[PDB]
């Protein structure tokens, strides 16, 4: 039984350019052989989609700017026009021998235009200080490149240890990111303190940005 | 239309067992292979089992084999997989997926919408449903942002909508950060036009199956008085 | 109308015509693969002879390849390529 | 060059053809007559079906009548108008 | 067994006409079946020729004038622009049951143009007169229609019950006939008269014509 | 090429036997149906028998069945008709015919010349010939006419030739009459342009095979001194 090896990993590509996938099998087969191949593309969360099957038929209803090719172990599938929606995991699968194994995936990433962040701060409500803890968020929205960075500043103090960050995926309209950043505090330390800010470093901004809010206002 | 509907997973002890169900619509099974394929968070796809309904016939992955058990009731149009001895790397979205035969064997074009199967000694937890309400000074830019912070849960998934499905544009629901306490948070925004304040308003709807928890919540932007 | 008796001698004397063979029958040990088409159209010598001593046979051959899918049941499908012998030339030979 | 997946299924699926059927054949019976030609062209269904469950077969038929030279060995010959069935429409059936 | 039968017995045609023969098969036939007729033309004497075979196809190097046809129990023979060389007699041939009869012949005479005979006498030789009979003839050359008369005189005297005719096929070339009166007597009364005189009617002729010679000279 | 000979008829006494002989050239008559068909003087052909030589198969018209027997020599490519107890209706001239089979079978196209068989208790007998010498004089419309007169013999045929053959145009031989004698007689005439008299001989070639007779003799005009 066969194994497929999938590659590139991961790529980053511009909207109209040519994306190439490659799928090789483990086994030596002659180039006389062909049409063993399908392959898919997974949005995140979702189903995969079949895209292409028997090594180069367009199933129906998918657009043309996708094809496939192969024979022998090496098998290929061709993005012609790269779109923003195309952003995807694909993945292949031979049923040459089956039970059908899978490629282990090439992640395609949209290479678009830098784009800043627009930043928005959110004190905690007052629902949660009842319950003792204090959640203060920072978002990052529609940037790119996905590198950013996010320093909290509590009363001038940079703060470290207390906030997880969370990065959306690449959106399939506009191809940009969103993040969220948390600070985690207890009630008690957050109404010690008066002033919460949110620092963001990105390429897209000349110098840092900041937004914060006075704790009561 | 040709559709598969997966049921069944959720939250399961190691060592323990779970089965899981798919329903098959608009074609017969008789005339099918189906199989199921996981998918471990963050990972590629794995193949794991496959049935044969009229003969019986199943073959498995090695990572499963001798703990699964894949079947299909031909009368009910459905297949189900028997899942014993549980581990943490059997933790992954399950879906349910159909192959033709002959002609019709071509890959993978009916899939189910996939089942979390989470296996872990935690229990559920239903989470907290917090605003994330914007200063009204931060709308001057013409956009308001504004949000719901979904905390403290397990197992993962939590569902959120805007307006009860109908507000899509501009929503950015975040992954789920396990949290040191071993539960899950998440945050979800929208962006709005500040000038659509006040004509309309903002509802988020999260739903955790697992908890049988729903909860609305109404985010306007608050001032600072 | 009436087909003519010189006409239905001159369509049906041996000669090289588009047949559809099972493909089964070309590779007859084939104990493993099902074959998609199941036949394949080749030239091959059809008709018949003035004497019944005589019969229809290839002269002139030639070898014709195509794609066709093969299936192992239960272990997998592929399109192969396949070969097959055609007729190019045909005439009546004795026994 | 290699025929193309697509096309032998296209060109080998379930229709009319010209066969060269043999006369003794579609007269079975006949224990008193040879015939010259021996075999005539009729369009007859051919090819192959999806299924091995389907079998090809005719829908339309028709008759069409030829000249055929018949021989009484030893006691005499003649031209005779005989008829034979054609298919005019195939379709894939269950068997 | 089948009979055929051919009609008509005999005709008379001009050069240029067509000629049509007829023959019937005796049982029913239905008109499904063809091509068991052979049709042959013989010349005084000689073997039969194969003019028409299985009923409609032309032997090969026979003028294409002949044609042939039919079905059933009906046969024709056409010859489409009857030649001076087609005199003969004509005859089918069945083998739908062998074996195989033939028809009872249809000879076809060439009507022509009205010729007058030549005529000439020749008086017995002295080789035959040593024997003791006188054998002394007259020729008629060359005339149509066949019908023509010969009187014998001798020294005046009208002869008979001692001649006989005997007269030519029609030939292929001209389409006339000849003739030849044989006068026969004993030496001792050829030796007793003097004036022997052929005296020949024909209808090409105004007035009769006799030949004479005087024995002895 | 493709040929028939025929031989081996003749005179044959009321009650008598006579075989005849083929000799096929040119093809195999194992391919082949052999006929015999006779001419009665006058009348129409009549098929009379039939062999298929491989398998000597034979058939015969009820005119002379029991009477004759046909057979073939696959070896010597040579039919034969052996005629037993022969009548005055058997007289005629013989042919030997061939047909081929299947798409062979078309008719008879390949025939020998014939052959006369004469069943007759008369004997046989050698004509004299005699000259048939015009008058000088009736040379005046430029033709002249001269002939052989063929008399008294038995039995038939009896052939006549001009100059070894190489005169043919103008050349009348007339059918045999038979005399009250029981003897036949026949003459044979030629015209020919009297200018050419003087410059040409004319000579008449008499054969008559059933005596062993030929015999020439020279024909010019004498004038009546
Ligand atoms: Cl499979
Ligand atoms: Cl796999
Ligand atoms: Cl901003
Ligand atoms: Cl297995
Ligand atoms: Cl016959
Ligand atoms: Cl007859
Ligand atoms: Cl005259
Ligand atoms: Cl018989």
């Amino acid at each position: 039984d066969i194994q497929m090896t999938q590659s590139p990993s991961s790529l980053s590509a511009s909207v109209g350019d040519r994306v190439t996938i490659t799928c090789r099998a483990s086994q030596d087969i002659p180039r006389s052989i062909s049409g063993y191949v399908a392959w898919y593309q997974q949005k995140p969360g979702k189903a995969p989609k079949l895209l292409i099957y028997w090594g180069s038929y367009l199933y129906s209803g998918v657009p043309s700017r996708f094809s496939g090719s192969g024979s022998g172990t090496d098998f290929t599938l061709t993005i012609s026009s790269l779109q923003p929606e195309d952003f995807a995991t694909y993945y292949c699968q031979q049923h040459y021998t089956t039970p059908p194994t899978f490629g282990q995936g090439t992640k395609v990433e949209i290479k678009r235009t830098v784009a800043a962040p627009s930043v928005f701060i959110f004190p905690p409500s007052d629902e949660q200080l009842k319950s003792g803890t204090a959640s203060v968020v920072c978002l990052l929205n529609n940037f790119y490149p996905r590198e950013a960075k996010v320093q909290w500043k509590v009363d001038n103090a940079l703060q470290s240890g207390n906030s997880q960050e969370s990065v959306t995926e690449q959106d399939s309209k506009d191809s940009t990111y969103s993040l969220s950043s948390t600070l985690t505090l207890s009630k008690a330390d957050y109404e010690k303190h008066k002033v919460y800010a949110c620092e963001v470093t990105h390429q897209g901004l000349s110098s840092p940005v900041t937004k914060s809010f006075n704790r009561g206002e | 239309e040709v559709q598969l509907v997966e049921s069944g997973g959720g939250l399961v002890q190691p060592g323990g067992s779970l089965r899981l169900s798919c329903a098959a619509s608009g074609f017969n099974i008789k005339d099918t292979y189906i199989h199921w394929v996981r998918q471990a968070p963050g990972k590629g796809l794995e193949w794991v089992a496959r049935i044969y309904p009229t003969n019986g016939y199943t073959r498995y992955a090695d990572s499963v084999k001798g703990r699964f058990t894949i079947s299909a009731d031909t009368s009910k149009n459905t297949a189900y997989l028997q899942m014993n001895s549980l581990r943490a790397e059997d933790t992954a979205v399950y879906y349910c997926a159909k192959l033709g035969i002959g002609y019709y064997y071509y890959g993978m074009d009916v899939w189910g919408q996939g089942t979390l199967v989470t296996v872990s000694s935690a229990s559920t937890k239903g989470p907290s449903v917090f605003p994330l309400a914007p200063s009204s000074k931060s709308t001057s830019g013409g956009t308001a942002a504004l949000g719901c912070l979904v905390k403290d849960y397990f197992p993962e998934p939590v569902t959120v909508s805007w307006n009860s499905g109908a507000l899509t544009s501009g929503v950015h629901t975040f992954p789920a950060v396990l949290q040191s306490s071993g539960l899950y948070s998440l945050s979800s925004v929208v962006t709005v036009p500040s000038s659509s304040l006040g004509t309309q308003t903002y509802i988020c709807n999260v739903n955790h199956k697992p908890s049988n928890t729903k909860v609305d919540k109404k985010v306007e932007p608050k001032s600072c008085d | 109308e009436v087909v003519k008796f010189m006409d239905v001698y001159q369509r049906s004397y041996c000669h090289p015509i588009e047949t559809l063979v099972d493909i089964f029958q070309e590779y007859p040990d084939e104990i493993e693969y099902i074959f998609k088409p199941s036949c394949v159209p080749l030239m091959r010598c059809g008709g018949c002879c003035n004497d019944e001593g005589l019969e229809c046979v290839p002269t002139e051959e030639s070898n014709i390849t195509m794609q066709i899918m093969r299936i192992k049941p239960h272990q997998g499908q592929h399109i192969g390529e396949m070969s097959f012998l055609q007729h190019n030339k045909c005439e009546c030979r004795p026994k």
